[PDB]
């Protein structure tokens, strides 16, 4: 008798939902006055204050994996890129035939990484071919047919091509992201979490801390590091897994370096328009190399294979080099100045282990491409201009994206792959989730009103 | 070691589809691109086409590009391939193959040779 009910709005109570997240980032660039490709897309301003708020007594699921908010992120990255090429101008002209030979580099007879590339082309905006000639790198170059050879842009034929406008940048930023009204985020500050499964210390924010959308394989750089030991995160169902994610808790120094100077050469295809040609090489010519610490990376490897150990207990661990492929694989990938790098990984892969420092500095010769296979997509690629002089780099390397061949006898052997592009950002984002409010409940009390 | 494993034999209807899948084993199954190639009895081998499972990109012979179709799947390790419109001329022995591995001096397409093949499988055209 005399209980009563009574209604409470502003409750503070969930459930798990999809959401359209927020952009957040810098206002114009580093906050220097030139255009950059992600933040300078509205995004919101540079909001400073991340609202941390910590939970007493909260254990909270949380599925890394299968979380929603990596795939408006994909979306997101994806879209940026696709409306900021459009007006550009386009490759379309170029991709007809070429007739080429070896180039003769400043002071050399020779040079094996170039060919030098004679093309036809549409001078005038619809009329008057004729002529031209610059010079590509090898692997957007392809040939076979004809009486006498004849030669061939690599995507031209399959896909579209388009080169970057010139005066945007390719370099990434911190960006946030932050839950419209109605929805929050959670984070597990936890410095051990596997990804999936109760998390029994929650905290909660409006937006995410910045998150920088590094283009990498093999090699998670320019990245977060995990705040306690080594994480190794993987999917549960069974021992053979789709992908291996370690985040070391210590970011080992990588420097890389362009050596030859490279100046420019401009061909008129459009009206208000312009192709951007690579011209004559300047300097003593090397190829582009990258720099690690060794007795450094020799503990990072005993460090990680110690824990793949833990749940692996026998005696060998086999890492191998890249299995094979297309280039896209096997090299290690990323982008620094204004191009975008390719390494052969084998040198830095190829220990072992059984069971039961500033010297001595490894060295990766290291491979430069124009033409790309951007974002994995069916039909499309991207040009890259060339940039005056040299380049130098310097970036912090934070994990590695691995995975486990079919077992055999007491050996196991771990190589780089993984591969999909969704596993570079799952890698970093599996802290975060996102999830409705229902402010209303309805209780039982001692409580009416007057009917009066 | 490594090995690509194929359906049982098809004697199918004249006009209808055939539809042959390869299994592979030894090596990540998404980091290869994959043929097609078909002999008929004494004659060459003809190109069908080639599948990269690793984007699901395509190129046909545009001789089969009405008649070919592929597909790829991570989760299985496996390709699959459909041809439509049977007639007596298809009669012939196709395989599944896969390329080697790319190194640090080749140029591009320099390592779509055939590096390894299945047992094949017979194909006959028969009501």
């Amino acid at each position: 008798e005399n209980l009563w009910v009574t209604v409470y709005y502003g409750v503070p109570v969930w459930k798990e939902a999809k959401t359209t997240l927020f952009c957040a980032s810098d206002a114009k660039a580093y906050e220097k006055e030139v255009h950059n490709i992600w933040a300078t897309h509205a995004c919101v301003p540079t909001d400073p204050n991340p609202q941390e708020m910590v939970l007493k007594n909260v254990t909270e699921n949380f599925n890394m994996w299968k979380n929603d908010m990596v795939d408006q992120m994909h979306e997101d990255v994806i879209s940026l890129w696709d409306q900021s090429l459009k007006p550009c101008v386009k490759l379309t002209p170029l991709c007809c035939t070429l007739n080429c030979t070896n180039a003769t580099a400043s002071n050399s007879s020779i040079i094996e990484g170039m060919k030098n590339c004679s093309f036809n082309i549409t001078t005038e905006l619809r009329c008057k071919r004729e002529k031209k000639n610059a010079l590509f790198y090898k692997l957007d170059i392809v040939q076979l047919d004809g009486n006498s050879s004849q030669y061939r842009l690599i995507n031209c034929d399959t896909s579209v091509i388009t080169q970057v406008c010139p005066k945007l940048s390719f370099d990434p930023i911190p960006i946030h992201y932050c839950a419209p009204a109605g929805y929050a985020i959670l984070k597990c500050n936890n410095k051990t979490f596997t990804g999936t499964g109760p998390c029994n210390n929650v905290s909660t924010v409006q937006c995410t801390h910045g998150i920088k959308p590094v283009l990498s394989t093999q090699l998670l750089l320019n990245g977060s590091l995990a705040e306690g030991e080594i994480i190794i995160r993987s999917e549960n169902i069974t021992k053979n897994v789709k992908t291996i994610i370690v985040h070391l808790n210590e970011s080992v120094k990588i420097e890389c370096t362009r050596p030859n100077n490279k100046t420019r050469t401009s061909i008129r295809i459009g009206p208000g328009q312009a192709f951007y040609a690579t011209g004559q090489v300047i300097g003593d010519i090397r190829e582009a190399y990258c720099n690690i610490n060794e007795s450094k990376w020799n503990e990072t490897l005993q460090r990680v294979s110690k824990k793949l150990k833990e749940y692996f207990p026998h005696k060998n661990i086999t890492f191998q080099p890249s299995s094979g492929g297309d280039l896209e694989i096997t090299t290690h990938s990323f982008n620094c100045g204004g191009e975008f790098f390719y390494c052969n990984t084998s040198s830095l892969f190829n220990r072992t282990y059984m069971a039961n420092n500033s010297t001595r500095t490894i060295t990766i010769h290291c491979r430069i491409k124009q033409i790309i296979n951007m974002w994995q997509e069916v039909g499309r690629a991207m040009y890259a201009p060339p940039i005056a002089g040299n380049i130098t780099c310097i970036s912090n390397i934070t994990g590695l994206l691995l995975t486990r061949d079919y077992g055999k006898n007491n050996t196991e052997t771990f190589r780089p792959g993984g591969g999909n592009m969704k596993d570079n950002w799952r890698s970093e984002l599996y802290k975060y989730k996102v999830v409705k409010i229902e402010p209303l409940g309805v209780a039982p009390t001692r409580c009416k009103r007057r009917v009066v | 070691q490594v090995q690509l494993v194929q359906s049982g034999a098809e004697v199918k209807k004249p006009g209808a589809s055939v539809k042959v899948s390869c299994q592979a084993s030894g090596y990540r199954f998404s980091n290869f691109v994959i043929h097609w190639v078909r002999q008929a009895p004494g004659q060459r081998f003809e190109w069908m086409g080639w599948i990269n499972p690793y984007n699901g990109n395509k190129e046909f012979s545009a001789k089969f590009q009405d008649r070919v179709t592929f597909t790829a799947d991570t989760s299985a390790n496996t390709a699959y391939m459909e041809l439509r419109s049977l007639r007596s001329a298809d009669t012939a022995v196709y395989y599944c193959a896969r390329v080697g591995p790319y190194s640090w001096d080749d140029s591009p397409q320099d390592n779509y040779y055939m590096d390894v093949w299945g047992k094949g499988t017979t194909v006959i055209v028969s009501s």
